[PDB]
């Protein structure tokens, strides 16, 4: 038997136990908070030329006043903020942000910090392992749409199991040329282009008839529970900025392509329970260290 | 009564404090937060204030 | 940030017998020391600034579940501001002072065996301050009287000069020596420089700004006691008295 | 913001001068209700449109 | 005054003792509030703001 | 030897060279800012039962009120905004659109017109050539995320060079089973299933063993300096309709399917740092013409 499965399944490292608590979560709520002011504050100031609305909101957001010679960085929330997304990201990053700087700044705004009042829909679709008899072959690729690529060179029909793990909510598989599939030890219905499977029902057998390659198309969402501010557009893009920064660079580490496919990895792994909830948090610093950059730019 | 009052009256009183501060230059407004002091006020101007 | 602010051998001495071993311990997991790192200061630079975890940052981190571990986050509390996590010490030791751990033999714990030597090299001492030093001295000094150990204080003492400059003079058994002591042992305070709301390139000077920024917010805060103007509104028990000395001294 | 504050108090005003002025818009019935407080019936039109 | 108690009495009182005291009697003003802030501005002309 | 490129990156043609000075970049972004109130006035009309927000709207845009019997086309500011796309396009465009046309728009509103103030990040990723040695299959498709099929039928294991440029920030390969990747000159490191590179590192060397083929997806990050009103959202459904509406119907010119597309493959030419400021100022001004024409569709 030979064995494929997901690239980005493979390996999730350890991410970090620090700045998991009721107090750094308030923190993180704020950071986004004033990120997403500054934002609004730079665009009231264009709009309006006059830099007014810009030097309060960085007044609240950097506990200093903007002058000329030095440039407009964050002040200490920016450090604080950039340092602690590294921590969430590694077992292996420092913790090196003191508990009385978390506390002085998650005071300056009253909000919640609760990360589960609401959801979202995730995209990435775990194929955990298809097995395939001797003389066939089997190819995986992608991530937000994973095409199985069978060719069947051996006389009589095969049968190939996928396995798509037990996270996901629903899996949708279409087929380039009508096939079969169906659960173990279950009889095969009339073949078809497209099948609505639960993850949960078990292993799926689909018939591979000899002669051209079969391909499927697979589509899968996965509901994660999230803040209400949470954005899924500024999340990806604070993601990229973050990769680009050099600040997910450490040791022994997974590099992904999107926060869809790093959060449905960590969740397809042990304790993914606790994982998840360490990577929502994440999530969140993300959407604000991307307002927060885009508002402060350098070249 | 307080309550009625003071929901009343906060308008007035929050441009008072606003139109005050304008007339106070940077430099100086930097000085004076070195400073620091307690104000004394008798109980029965407290309330009768309110 | 209530320790490091303390500027007298009276005042810290007062407070260390009035906390409890509580305060010196952490309850969160952190990171484990002389780990090289590299940390982001973008203030300064746009690559990563490498640098080196130690003991004496104001972050919590991993420690020894020994005697040996318990006396460096005792001594990492008073020079930094934050212990270490040492957890299931147990109830009966947490609740005594840490001056009754340092210098009473009634708690139960043993500490003749420690060295001084590799507890000054852990608790990195090349990278202290004047300020860390006399406090480390402290420590020192009450731990060596607590077991008999004078003749092995001085001995050390004598080996490293710059040590011995520094040393506090004051004898842990008698008040008269408390009082005359004339050390300035803060490590934060109101600044007569200026002090602006920049980072720090190292981890230590990072958060040793922290903890002083943090104090200003707090002499101007509601919770300071300005003593010229409410004086008549503390207890009588922790009122300032000339004659009000240390418990057992 | 300052600025707010003081545009809603301007404003309020200026409605309130301006309503009470020839004969009132409001009738004297309602203004009987606000007024058995003892406040002015020009002040208890103010604090209620607010 | 509520609790009928002489300052000597309640003199060597937490503050979570005397909330605890004055709450069984039926008293809810034990608290502190905090005092919301407003960002001003002080416009240009010939110098520069605030 | 053979040469695989990406199919988006080969021959760019030259952008415009008009209306990219500051009175032009302010008469885009007052278009934008016009365009944005002309969405959310027509929202609160139908919320409020009344015409008049959505009047008041239409007349500053148009400078001419809203009639029941004419149709409702922006006036002479859709057709400046629609004259300046095409001109932005290509260098073949007419460009009629006079200068104190656009100077008396760009006075509606105050706006700085600084296209420089923030940035984004485009997602697609550039292969300039993959060199693949006798006996070797190598096939590249997809723009977004680039999957490149590789097939050995030698006697031994072939070296691939793979080429990303020299702009894009970042590159994760990911394959279907694991790989070995080096730069040049180089030690080959274990399998592995995930790569991070950077393509100012140098070409990378793949080595790829005889058997089953191989296929890596590619996905890359580029930031690009835009405004702070830029929106991606918008930008790419504007695209889309700016091309259904023919304004990019222009001899001797490329066709990109996305807008991120078009941007990179401008980017990778001779001299690319002279087109990205133009292809920002486009995609602002499609983001203005998409809310411009589902306000008042045509």
């Amino acid at each position: 038997a030979n064995r494929a499965t997901s690239a980005f399944l493979d390996n999730p490292h350890p991410v970090g136990v620090n700045y998991v608590d009721e107090g750094s979560r308030q923190f993180v709520a704020v950071a986004e908070l004033l990120a997403s002011k500054l934002i609004d504050s730079s665009r009231e100031s264009d709009e309006s030329n006059s830099d007014v609305p810009f030097v309060q909101a960085y007044s609240k957001f950097a506990d200093d006043n903007p002058r000329h010679l030095r440039v407009k960085t964050g002040g200490k929330m920016a450090n604080a903020l950039t340092n602690v997304i590294r921590s969430y990201y590694s077992i292996n990053a420092p913790a090196i942000v003191p508990q009385v700087e978390i506390d002085r700044l998650a005071s300056k705004a009253t909000v919640s910090g609760d990360m589960y009042n609401s959801y979202a829909i995730f995209n990435s679709v775990p194929i955990v392992e298809v097995l395939s008899p001797a003389r066939t072959t089997v190819s995986i690729v992608g991530s937000d749409r994973a095409d199985v690529t069978m060719l069947n060179t051996g006389a009589g029909a095969a049968n190939i199991t996928f396995n798509f793990g037990q996270i996901a909510e629903t899996v949708i598989l279409k087929g380039s040329v009508p096939f079969q599939l169906a659960r173990l030890n279950q009889p095969m219905p009339a073949a078809r282009f497209t099948y609505k499977l639960r993850p949960l029902d078990g292993p799926f057998i689909v018939v591979l008839p000899v002669g051209n390659p079969l391909v499927i198309s697979a589509t899968a969402a996965t509901r994660i529970q999230v803040p209400l501010a949470f954005n899924k557009a500024l999340v990806e893009s604070g993601f990229q900025t973050a990769m680009n920064d050099g600040l997910f660079d450490i040791q022994n580490v997974n590099y992904y392509s999107s926060f869809d496919e790093f959060i449905i990895s960590q969740y397809h792994a042990q304790d993914g329970i606790n994982r998840v909830s360490t990577c929502v948090i994440l999530g969140l610093a993300l959407q604000a260290y991307d307002q927060m950059r885009r508002a402060l730019p350098v070249r | 009564a307080c309550r009625d009052k003071t929901s009343a009256n906060w308008r007035g009183y929050s441009v008072l404090v606003s139109r005050y501060r304008s007339l106070i230059p940077n430099e100086l407004f930097e000085s004076l937060r070195n400073i620091s002091g307690e104000y004394n006020i008798n109980p029965q101007d407290e309330h009768s204030f309110f | 940030m209530d320790v490091l602010s303390k500027g007298s051998l009276k005042e810290l001495l007062a407070h260390l017998e009035k906390t409890p071993l509580e305060e010196a311990i952490s309850y969160r997991i952190g990171t484990v020391p002389y780990q090289n790192v590299l940390i982001s200061r973008n203030e300064y630079y746009n690559q990563l600034y490498p640098d080196t975890t130690s003991l004496i940052d104001g972050v919590s981190r991993e420690g020894q579940r020994n005697v040996n571990g318990l006396i460096m986050s005792i001594i990492s509390y008073v020079v930094s501001g934050s212990g270490h996590y040492i957890p299931n010490i147990g109830f009966m030791l947490l609740r005594r002072s840490i001056l009754d751990i340092l210098t009473k033999h009634d708690t139960g714990l043993v500490t003749n065996n420690l060295n001084y030597g590799i507890i000054a090299r852990n608790l990195t001492v090349s990278k202290m301050n004047c300020e860390q030093r006399k406090r480390m001295l402290i420590c020192f000094k009450l731990l060596a009287y607590k077991d008999g150990n004078q003749n092995d204080y001085e001995i050390y003492l004598n080996q490293n000069i710059p040590l011995k400059q520094i040393a506090p003079n004051f004898i842990p058994g008698d008040m008269r020596t408390v009082i005359h002591n004339q050390d300035q042992l803060a490590i934060v305070g109101i600044p007569a420089y200026r002090l602006t709301q920049s980072t720090e390139l190292s981890i230590r000077d990072d958060n040793a700004k922290s903890y002083k920024l943090g104090y200003v917010d707090w002499y101007n805060s509601n919770s300071f006691l300005r003593e010229r103007s409410e004086f008549n509104l503390i207890r009588l028990k922790d009122r300032d008295t000339k004659y009000g000395k240390l418990n057992g001294w | 913001t300052s600025g707010s504050i003081i545009n809603h108090a301007n404003n309020l005003n200026k409605v309130i001068n301006h309503v009470f002025a020839d004969k009132p818009l409001i009738s004297e019935t309602m203004l009987k209700i606000l007024t058995i407080d003892g406040t002015t019936g020009k002040d208890g039109y103010r604090n209620w449109l607010d | 005054f509520l609790t009928n108690t002489t300052y000597d009495i309640v003199n060597n009182d937490t503050i979570d003792v005397l909330k605890m005291k004055l709450r069984n009697q039926g008293w809810p003003f034990v608290e502190r509030y905090n005092a919301v802030e407003i960002d001003m501005s002080v416009e240009p002309l010939r110098s520069p703001g605030q």
